[PDB]
């Protein structure tokens, strides 16, 4: 009853799993865990085109929290870890489209 | 000079500097007063790029 | 309990290191010249037994003697099956995706493409624009 | 062969790290950032400049120094929607489904 | 309704966060198996380390109750490390989640009077082990601000090699530890700001004529230094 | 009035040693950059 | 000062003195009076505590800057020259300029000062450092010009810098009130303690 | 941002949703709708960031911490969550 | 108990180690030319050395010259009291207080803006689920 959440923090956990994986030299856990990361989402996949064509403030939050949750820069030669990345961002896309995000520790 | 020396007097990369010792020198300053001062008998310099 | 990568680690080490695995693809295998055939669209005529199990279990679990790990396994393959036909209805409707739905592309053309001169990375704007100097 | 890096040592493996199946941008890494004083920044001198709490939160704005996007999101775009379409279809790409999309864009992006 | 469906799929799918998890689930999915962490790496308390120390290798005494217990660097690491990487690194000199010294004040001017005497800090009492992406954001904001400082400085460079230098050694939780690997470049520093100063304000000396025996042998080449 | 019946500076927030100092022919506390032979 | 440690008896005694009947109403409600107080007691010690704390960190903070000669945003130093007095109040308050009566060497003099002071002023982690090093900056670079001209260019520098510093002066304002407003709050709830504390003593029955 | 404040708002948005009707609720019942979420949104961060917090340095050290091993680090922020909805939204 | 120590170690030489002292060592004896130069420089009025004026000019803040019994051993000793300054508020920092457990501004500033943002991240997540959860129920 918490799909969003859920996924949110599977997806996570399957990212820290990733490079846990690379770092002790395992393609087997690896390409599990990116098999397993969460890719029959309709609505990620609906907003996925959107983030691709979105510009402005909107683009600005979500790389923002993208940066927050991900700052390394992947290598931009590794599909695997570009498509995982903008699979993360169409989410956040998605969510914040749905419900904009505040990210300013002032508010009220 | 040096730069142009090293680079063939072609068009060298943006924002190239010459360090010695960990310490960058200016590009209008002597070569052999720059080391004098920061690398005394360690002339061996270093040429990177300042982006920071 | 570790399984060791040199077992002869004086010896094997010098003469025959291991290399830094490849994971996009096996590459032992050869490549595809042609992509995958589209699979027959789907729908909830295949959800039988993954929403019967799902329903048993969780009555079971309602008694206490069925536990969890069963439920989220038959409650995952049930969405799964829904996600199916969700996904399939999402690239059949949405026009963006029909490109991606008719793609194709060879390795000659691949490997003849420039673009790859413009993936360098950016760099990060300076930090007096944030008090606008 | 991996052999232990003493303390000594750690600046270098930050910004030169060893190689992985899942490496970073090390000629991009000087340039990751994340200012955790943005937004205090921005009230301070909205603040300074006369204006109220309600109007710096309404002035104030995501900061755009952060990590750099991926060009590949820009440049190989339609390939990376083509497999992710592959990817959504046939469940991540399990038993090489998606090998086709991800050899194209690995040869797009390396040449060799 | 049951709790968190969607949200293991760690579980779901045998896919394993580390080799911890990996050899305690039995997943198997890990080629070279795993060499627990032992505990006295996982955790302790800090310790003095001089052998010029009499309570060398001993606990930190501090004003309130502490378990005695160290934490013992990896003194005998085996050949190979596969992971080379910052996060099993750290783990060989300090414990990622920090020390087990951390107090729980009974009243607020304990507290007030621990920090007052300089016998207690948050910032080190209180927190983790910093992982890499963060000590590079942080490298990395300091770089920036300090070129915006000054770009025509010689010891730049040098100042952010030592701010690195701390970063990286933990100096939030161990700051005697890191200043002991950073004075080197802060003495360098110094070094480099007399210099500028030098270079800046004209100063020389008279040189005096050259040695009678400069050269140790007359078929020796005598290199010209500036 | 019991609260003045006692402030010269404070207690110092850092100390340093010369323990803190470090030293050793193959130690790289003290190697910043090879010294030429 | 201290009292002596109370008196102990020399024969032991063991449980000879035990009550041989159960409690009654009235002496479980002084043990509970009794409860009361020992919180009471208890809070108004972690009050008196903090305060004697602070009070005395605060005073030896006080005395150490006077006797390093500091002065901050509050210029409240007797011991300092008119000179430095006037840079510093320029710095916090009025605007840095060369004049034009001077020569380009004074100037250049009175800029490097201006840049002395206040990088050791402020450090690399303060706001307002970046500001006022590219606003010193501006100057240097239109050293030879005349106000009117070095007005519309140092601008728009000028105005981020006196921004922070504002700021800064608000910090300080807020933070005073705000310790004030709490600080009378604890003293006249430790009042309102010790009143309920004297009014239970008066209630306490034993001996 | 109280639960006072958010129970009321929650109670707003029911009796306007009444009075509205179920066909027009969703268009004329937009801003108590965002208030309620915005003010059980500042409860459920007041009430659950501390595990929030624990799962983001779990994120970020791997779950290799003692305190991220199991399911716990997760199960405890659904668990709040799901208690502040049951003990606002009914 | 560290004064008037035991020998602790062993005293000897090597064989055939060389000691480099004659025989007429001890009859020997060393020597300075500097009392010398230093009189005939007096007399014959050469050159002195600068440290003869206690002034100080290799700085620009004041400095006067501390002699101990001789020319030869002095130290500069500065005579300003210098002034320092600080562009700093005052009441605006508790380091003693952990700041991260505390509901504010300052306790998101003391945590961070990656913390605030994953806790915004799961806010508007979880306003998604309870507005498909309000939209079930209303429905109804
Ligand atoms: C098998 C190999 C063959 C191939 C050869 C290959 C090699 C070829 C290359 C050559 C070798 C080069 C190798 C490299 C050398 C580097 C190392 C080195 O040299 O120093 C190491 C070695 C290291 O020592 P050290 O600890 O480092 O100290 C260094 C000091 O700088 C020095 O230390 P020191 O100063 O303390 O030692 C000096 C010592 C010795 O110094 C001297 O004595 C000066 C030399 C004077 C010689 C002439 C006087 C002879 C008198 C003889 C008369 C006796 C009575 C007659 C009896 C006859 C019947 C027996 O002084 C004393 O011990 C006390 C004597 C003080 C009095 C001296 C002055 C008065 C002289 C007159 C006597 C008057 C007495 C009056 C008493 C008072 C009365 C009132 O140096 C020495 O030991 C120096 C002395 C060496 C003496 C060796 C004894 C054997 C000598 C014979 C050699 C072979 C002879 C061959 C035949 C020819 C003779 C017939
Ligand atoms: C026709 C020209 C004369 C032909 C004869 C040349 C003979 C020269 C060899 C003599 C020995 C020189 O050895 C050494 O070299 C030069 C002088 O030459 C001096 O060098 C020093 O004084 C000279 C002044 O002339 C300076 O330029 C030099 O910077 C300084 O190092 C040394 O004090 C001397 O010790
Ligand atoms: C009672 C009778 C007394 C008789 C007194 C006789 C006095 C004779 C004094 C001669 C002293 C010469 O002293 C020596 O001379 C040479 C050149 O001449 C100097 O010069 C030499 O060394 C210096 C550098 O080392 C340079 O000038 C140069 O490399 C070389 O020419 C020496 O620095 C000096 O040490």
């Amino acid at each position: 009853s918490s799909p969003h959440m859920d996924r949110l923090l599977g997806d996570l956990k399957l990212l820290a799993a990733y490079d846990s994986a690379a770092g002790w030299q395992e393609p087997k856990a690896m390409e599990s865990a990116f098999q397993s990361l969460s890719w029959d989402d309709a609505d990620v996949l609906k907003a996925l085109p959107q983030y691709l064509n979105c510009r402005g403030e909107q683009k600005r939050r979500v790389d923002f929290a993208y940066a927050a949750l991900c700052p390394r820069p992947v290598d931009e030669k590794d599909p695997k870890q570009t498509l995982m990345s903008l699979w993360m961002k169409a989410r956040l896309f998605s969510y914040d489209q749905k419900h904009p995000f505040v990210l300013s520790p002032f508010a009220a | 000079q040096l730069k142009a020396q090293i680079y063939g007097g072609k068009a060298a990369p943006e924002n190239v500097k010459v360090a010695c010792r960990g310490r960058v020198f200016e590009d209008a300053d002597n070569v052999a007063m720059a080391v004098r001062a920061f690398c005394k008998r360690d002339p061996r310099l270093l040429l990177f790029q300042d982006n920071l | 309990v570790r399984n060791q990568r040199y077992p002869a680690s004086p010896v094997q080490e010098i003469f025959l290191p291991e290399p830094v695995p490849f994971v996009q693809f096996d590459q032992t295998a050869p490549s595809p010249n042609s992509p995958p055939a589209p699979l027959p669209s789907p729908s909830l005529s295949q959800c039988e037994e993954q929403k019967d199990r799902y329903r048993d279990i969780s009555s079971m679990f309602h008694r206490g003697v069925a536990g969890a790990e069963q439920v989220r396994e038959a409650y995952n393959s049930m969405a799964k099956c829904f996600r199916r036909v969700s996904v399939a209805e999402v690239l059949e409707s949405d026009p963006a995706f029909r490109q991606a739905r008719n793609f194709t592309m060879d390795l000659k053309q691949a490997e003849d493409d420039q673009r790859y001169k413009q993936l360098q990375y950016g760099r990060v704007p300076s930090i007096l624009t944030k008090y606008h100097l | 062969a991996a052999s232990t890096i003493p303390i000594s040592q750690w600046p270098s493996l930050l910004y030169a790290p060893p190689s992985s199946p899942a490496n970073p941008a090390v000629e991009a890494l000087p340039e990751m950032q994340f200012d955790d004083l943005h937004y205090p920044r921005q009230m301070l001198l909205c603040r300074g400049a006369g204006y109220s709490l309600e109007q710096c939160n309404r002035m104030a704005q995501p900061d755009a120094r952060v990590t750099p996007e991926n060009p590949a999101e820009k440049l190989l775009k339609e390939e990376a929607v083509a497999a992710i379409a592959c990817l959504s279809q046939r469940e991540g790409g399990k038993d090489e489904q998606c090998r086709y999309y991800i050899e194209r864009m690995y040869k797009l992006a390396n040449k060799e | 309704s049951i709790l968190g469906a969607e949200a293991f799929p760690e579980l779901l799918s045998k896919v394993p966060l580390n080799p911890q998890m990996d050899e305690d689930k039995h997943f198997n999915k890990y080629k070279w198996g795993n060499e627990p962490i032992p505990v006295n790496r996982r955790t302790g308390s800090r310790m003095n380390s001089s052998i010029y120390d009499n309570r060398n290798h001993e606990a930190v005494r501090h004003p309130w109750s502490t378990d005695a217990r160290t934490f013992h660097p990896n003194d005998n690491p085996e050949a190979d490390r596969i992971n080379t990487q910052y996060s099993n690194m750290v783990s060989d000199s300090f414990p990622e989640g920090g020390f087990s010294d951390a107090p729980r004040f009974s009243s607020n001017w304990e507290r007030l009077l621990a920090y007052h005497h300089g016998l207690y800090s948050p910032e080190k009492f209180n927190s983790t082990t910093k992982t890499a992406d963060e000590i590079r954001l942080a490298v990395n904001d300091f770089a920036a601000k300090v070129h915006a400082d000054d770009p025509k400085n010689a010891c730049k460079y040098l100042m952010i090699e030592e701010f690195k230098c701390l970063q990286s050694a933990q100096a939030r939780i161990d700051p005697q530890g890191a200043a002991t690997k950073c004075v080197k470049w802060f003495n360098e520093w110094r070094q480099c700001a007399w210099d500028q100063e030098k270079m800046v304000k004209g100063y020389n000396y008279i040189e005096d004529r050259r040695a009678r025996k400069h050269k140790p042998y007359i078929g020796a080449p005598d290199l010209q230094y500036s | 009035s019991y609260l003045n019946h006692g402030q010269n500076g404070i207690p110092p927030s850092v100390t340093w040693n010369f323990n803190a100092m470090p030293y050793g022919k193959e130690n790289p506390d003290t190697k910043t950059f090879p010294i030429p032979d | 000062t201290a009292l002596p440690p109370p008196p102990s008896a020399n024969v032991a005694v063991s449980f000879t003195a035990a009550p041989a009947e159960p409690l009654s109403r009235g002496e479980v409600k002084a043990a509970s009076l009794k409860l009361e107080l020992q919180n009471i007691e208890r809070e108004l010690k972690d009050w008196w505590m903090s305060r004697k704390i602070l009070r005395d960190r605060n005073i030896g903070l006080f005395n150490l800057l006077q006797h390093h000669n500091f002065a901050g945003l509050s210029v409240n130093n007797a011991k300092l020259s008119d000179s430095q007095r006037v840079m510093w109040t320029d710095l916090v308050q009025g605007k840095p300029d060369v004049e034009d009566k001077l020569s380009v060497d004074a100037r250049e003099m009175k800029v490097d000062m201006y840049e002395k002071l206040f990088k050791q002023a402020a450090d690399l982690e303060n706001p307002c450092r970046m500001p006022g090093v590219a606003y010193l900056r501006c100057l240097r670079d239109t050293l030879t010009e005349t106000q009117s001209a070095r007005r519309s260019s140092c601008l728009n520098a000028f105005s981020s810098f006196d921004a922070c510093r504002t700021g800064l002066l608000k910090q300080q304002s807020a933070a005073v009130e705000n310790s004030l407003v709490r600080q009378n709050m604890a003293d006249v709830r430790a009042k309102a303690l010790f009143e309920r504390r004297a009014v239970l003593l008066d209630l306490v029955e034993g001996k | 941002m109280s639960v006072f404040e958010a129970r009321s708002s929650f109670l707003d948005l029911e009796q306007c949703a009444r009075a509205a009707g179920p066909q027009r609720w969703e268009a004329e019942c937009q801003g108590v709708r965002q208030r309620a979420l915005q003010a059980a949104a500042d409860v459920m961060s007041r009430e659950c960031g501390a595990y929030g917090d624990s799962f983001f340095q779990c994120y970020r050290h791997g779950f290799r911490l003692e305190a991220c091993q199991g399911e716990k680090a997760t199960m405890q922020l659904l668990r709040c969550q799901r208690m502040v909805a049951d003990r606002l939204v009914p | 108990s560290m004064d008037h120590g035991m020998q602790y170690s062993s005293i000897y030489w090597e064989t055939s180690h060389r000691t480099y002292l004659p025989f007429w060592a001890s009859l020997t004896q060393k020597f300075s030319w500097k009392i010398m130069d230093d009189q005939i420089r007096s007399f014959l009025r050469l050159p002195k050395p600068v440290t003869t004026e206690p002034f100080v000019f290799s700085s620009g803040s004041p400095y006067i010259r501390r002699y101990f019994g001789d020319a030869d051993i002095s130290v500069p000793v500065p005579l300003h009291a210098p002034a320092h300054f600080a562009f700093v508020p005052t009441g605006t920092v508790s380091p003693w207080e952990e700041t991260g457990m505390e509901t504010g501004p300052q306790g998101a500033a003391a945590r961070g803006a990656a913390a605030t943002a994953f806790r915004a991240v799961l806010e508007s997540a979880w306003k998604c689920d309870i507005d498909e959860q309000i939209k079930e129920k209303l429905h109804s």
